[PDB]
RNA sequence: GAUAGUGGCCUACCAUGGUUUCAACGGGUAACGGGGAAUAAGGGUUCGAUUCCGGAGAGGGAGCCUGAGAAACGGCUACCACAUCCAAGGAAGGCAGCAGGCGCGCAAAUUACCCAAUCCUAAUUCAGGGAGGUAGUGACAAUAAAUAACGAUACAGGGCCCAUUCGGGUCUUGUAAUUGGAAUGAGUACAAUGUAAAUACCUUAACGAGGAACAACUGGAGGGCAAGUCUGGUGCCAGCAGCCG
C-alpha cells in the first residue's frame, strides 16, 4: 500500500508501419547521427510533438493573456537553453517550426563529434559509451545527453582514462608489461 | 428537417433512441447479452486446455483441395467438444489420443479461418510444450 | 503417413558458417552505407535484393 | 597526489541533541572511496573533538569517481554521542557492542510457548514428573 | 414504547394514502461506488478486483458479552455446511493477515532477514508490530542503452591536370578469412562504500577481445505492406494463406 511510482512511455511508434519514404528518411537520419535504433528517432519525435502540443495550446489562447505569457515564455527559455531555438527566434510561433534535426544536432554525441575529439559520429558514440568525455568534470556515459549550450564550452576528455592524460590502462599497460622483462 | 429531434430540451429522446439503435451493432449486442459466457466454447477466454479425443482430417472448401489435419478436442473447463486445427507440415503426428492440448482462437474472432470448414481453433501446446518448438526441433515431447 | 511428407522428403541442407553481421548501431551504419552513401548501381527504380541469374 | 579535500557543507548547530550536523563532501582524486574511519579521524582533527564523538554515514560516490557525498554529525562529548546515536551506528564505530538475540522467529515461538502457560511453570514441571511416573 | 437521540423504528387506535410512460415495480449484471485508467483533432467510446477515499465481509445465517467504540469472528453462543484429535468418555476448529499447500484453471512469487526507516500501540525514549521495510522469485509494464571504434595495404567506383590512345589517380569513396596498435564493460574480484546485517548499485587495486569469440533474436520477402519471378525439393499432395489467394 505504498505510494505508487509514476512511469511514462517516452516514445511513440508510427501510425503506419511500412511507409517506405518515411522509413528511408528515418534510416538517413540514423546514418547522420549514429543512432542505434529507430526507437531513438521516435523518442525525439515524441518530445517534439509534446512541445508542439504545448505551443499550439498557448497560441489558441489570446496573446498578452497571462498563461500564454508565462508558460509559453518558459518553454521558449528552455528551448534556448537547450540550444534548439536560436536567439533570432524567441517567439513561440517559431517553436512550431522546429523539426527533428535540431534535437539530434544537440546530443552529446553530435556535439562531441563537432568539437573535434572524434573523427566521425560512431567514434564519438563509442567514446561516450566507454566513459571517456566529461562535461563539468562529470563523466557522461549517455550518448543522447542534450548539451545545455552554456555547458557546450566545457566538453572535454576525463581526468580518468587515457586521451585526457592518466594511466594508459588494459591493452597499452599489457604491452608495456610485455616489453618490460624482454 | 433531419429525422432526429433537435430542440434544446429533447436530450432524453436522443439518449433513449441511441440506446435502442445500439442493439443493431453486433459487437455491442454480444457484449451486452454476454454471449461470450453463455454460448461460445471458450468461456469468453483467450485460451483453453482440452483432452484429445481423436485426430480427424478435414477436406477444405472449394477452389482448394487438401486434407487439413485437425483434432477433435474436449475442453477441460466445461466439457464442450470442438475441432482444432494443427498448424505446420508434420505436427499432426505430435498429438496422439488422450493428450492434453492448449487451444487458442484462430484469428477471426469466433469465425472460421480460410477454407477449413467448422474449425475455429488452433493447437498451440501439446502435453505442456509448444508445437512450434517441437516443429523447429528445439524441444521434445516428454511422453504422455 | 499422409502427414508431414514434404518435410521428410526434402534434402537436409546445412547452413554455411558465415562471417557474423555487426549487430546494433554498427548494423544500422552498414545499412546506411549500402543505401545512401555508396548509391551503387542505380537503374532509376533503385532495387534492394537483385537476383543473380 | 592523494589530497583528500574534506568539506563540511550545510552546517546546522544542534544544542537539542548536543551535536553539529552537516553534509560531508569529500574529494578523492585518483583514489577510490575514502573509508569511514579515515573520514571520522579527519573530522576529529578538524573539529578538535574526540574521534568517538564523530559520526559519519550514508555515502555515495559521484559517478566516475572524484567525489563522495555523505552525512556527518559531531557530538559535544563522547557521553552525548553514546546517549543520542543509534545503537547500530555505535556498534559499527566500535564503541557499543553487539546485542546477541536469536533469530526473531525463534523469539516469536518462545513467546507463543510462554503464552500457553499461566504463571511460572515450576508446579507444572512437578505435575509432569509425578503424573508421568504414575 | 424503545433508542444515544430523530423517525412506522415498533405497539395501540384512526385515516386511505404513497410510487409510476419525465419508466414506478420486476428482471439481469461475467456491478462494490468514487478518485481515476486506456484511447486521443473536436465531440466521444470502453475499463476502474487493485497502492488514496468511502463501503461492505471474515465458510454460511443468526444471537450476544466486554467496552468510549464491535452486533467484533487472529471474542464468545447456537444451527447449517465442511472438517481435525481421541484411550470413544469427550475435546478443539475458521489464512478474503503473511508465508506455504491442495484444488480450480489460459492465468499469479520465498514456509527468507529486520524493526534501522515509515508510522502505530502500551503503564511507555527502552517493549511489540508478517502494518511496514529488506532482500528472493519476477521479459507485468516503464527509463537508460553493449553487441564494436580508428588505422594502414590489397581490387573496384566517383571528381578529372589533359581527354594525339593510354595514363598518372595528383583528390575522394566502398569492398578483401587481408593485417596493425589503441579503447572498453559483460564478467570476475582485493578493498572501501552501501546496509539493521547483507545483496546489488555507484567507486575501484588485480585479471578480462580478434572471428572458433565476449557469436541477437523475432518475424516476413505476390498484393494489402518494407523486402527475390534466385537455387534445390514437392507436384491441387504435403502444406501456406487474418483477406484476396
Ligand atoms: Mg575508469
Ligand atoms: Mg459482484
Ligand atoms: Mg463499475
Ligand atoms: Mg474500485
Ligand atoms: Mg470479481
Ligand atoms: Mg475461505
Ligand atoms: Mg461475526
Ligand atoms: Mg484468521
Ligand atoms: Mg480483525
Ligand atoms: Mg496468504
Ligand atoms: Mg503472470
Ligand atoms: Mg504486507
Ligand atoms: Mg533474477
Ligand atoms: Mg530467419
Ligand atoms: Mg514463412
Ligand atoms: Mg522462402
Ligand atoms: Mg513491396
Amino acid at each position: 500500500p505504498r505510494a505508487p511510482r509514476t512511469y511514462s512511455k517516452t516514445y511513440s511508434t508510427p501510425k503506419r508501419p511500412y511507409e517506405s519514404a518515411r522509413l528511408d528518411a528515418e534510416l538517413k537520419l540514423a546514418g547522420e547521427y549514429g543512432l542505434k535504433n529507430k526507437r531513438e528517432i521516435y523518442r525525439i519525435s515524441f518530445q517534439l510533438s509534446k512541445i508542439r502540443r504545448a505551443a499550439r495550446d498557448l497560441l489558441t489562447r489570446d496573446e498578452k493573456d497571462p498563461k500564454r505569457l508565462f508558460e509559453g515564455n518558459a518553454l521558449i527559455r528552455r528551448l534556448v537553453r537547450i540550444g534548439v531555438l536560436s536567439e533570432d527566434k524567441k517567439k513561440l510561433d517559431y517553436v512550431l517550426a522546429l523539426k527533428v534535426e535540431d534535437f539530434l544536432e544537440r546530443r552529446l554525441q553530435t556535439q562531441v563529434y563537432k568539437l573535434g575529439l572524434a573523427k566521425s559520429v560512431h567514434h564519438a558514440r563509442v567514446l561516450i559509451s566507454q566513459r571517456h568525455i566529461a562535461v563539468g568534470k562529470q563523466i557522461v556515459n549517455i550518448p543522447s545527453f542534450m548539451v545545455r549550450l552554456e555547458s557546450e564550452k566545457h566538453i572535454d576528455f576525463a581526468r580518468t582514462s587515457p586521451f585526457g592524460g592518466a594511466r594508459p590502462g588494459r591493452v597499452a599497460r599489457k604491452r608495456a608489461a610485455a616489453a618490460g622483462g624482454e | 428537417g433531419k429525422g432526429k429531434p433537435r430542440g434544446l430540451n429533447s436530450a432524453r429522446k436522443l439518449r433513449v433512441h441511441r440506446r435502442n439503435n445500439r442493439w443493431a451493432e453486433t459487437t455491442y449486442k454480444k457484449r451486452l447479452l454476454g454471449t461470450a459466457f453463455k454460448s461460445s466454447p471458450f468461456g469468453g477466454s483467450s485460451h483453453a486446455k482440452g483432452i484429445v479425443l481423436e485426430k480427424i482430417g478435414i477436406e477444405s472448401k472449394q477452389p482448394n483441395s487438401a486434407i487439413r489435419k485437425c483434432v477433435r478436442v474436449q475442453l477441460i473447463k466445461n466439457g464442450k467438444k470442438v475441432t482444432a486445427f494443427v498448424p505446420n507440415d508434420g505436427c499432426l503426428n505430435f498429438v496422439d489420443e488422450n493428450d492434453e492440448v492448449l487451444l487458442a482462437g484462430f484469428g477471426r474472432k469466433g469465425k472460421a479461418k480460410g477454407d477449413i470448414p467448422g474449425v475455429r481453433f488452433k493447437v498451440v501446446k501439446v502435453s505442456g510444450v509448444s508445437l512450434l518448438a517441437l516443429w523447429k526441433e528445439k524441444k521434445e515431447k516428454p511422453r504422455s | 503417413a499422409r502427414a508431414g511428407k514434404v518435410k521428410s522428403q526434402t534434402p537436409k541442407v546445412e547452413k554455411q558458417e558465415k562471417p557474423k553481421q555487426p549487430k546494433g548501431r554498427a548494423y544500422k551504419r552498414l545499412l546506411y552505407t549500402r543505401r545512401f552513401v555508396n548509391v551503387t548501381l542505380t537503374n532509376g527504380k533503385r532495387k534492394m535484393n537483385p537476383s543473380p541469374s | 597526489s592523494d589530497a583528500i579535500t574534506i568539506r563540511t557543507r550545510k552546517v546546522i548547530s544542534n544544542p537539542l541533541l548536543a551535536r553539529k550536523q552537516f553534509v560531508v563532501d569529500v574529494l578523492h582524486p585518483n583514489r577510490a572511496n575514502v573509508s569511514k574511519d579515515e573520514l571520522r579521524e579527519k573530522l576529529a582533527e578538524a573539529y578538535k573533538a574526540e574521534k568517538d564523538a564523530v559520526s559519519v554515514f550514508g555515502f555515495r560516490t559521484q559517478y566516475g569517481g572524484g567525489k563522495s557525498t555523505g552525512f556527518g554529525l559531531v557530538y559535544n562529548s563522547v557521553a552525548d554521542a553514546k546517549k543520542f546515536e543509534p545503537a547500530y551506528r555505535l556498534v559499527r564505530y566500535g564503541l557499543a557492542e553487539k546485542v546477541e538475540k536469536a533469530s526473531r522467529q525463534q523469539r516469536k515461538q518462545r513467546k507463543n510457548r510462554g503464552k500457553k502457560i499461566f504463571g511460572t511453570g515450576k508446579s507444572i514441571a512437578k505435575k509432569a514428573a509425578r503424573r508421568n511416573a504414575d
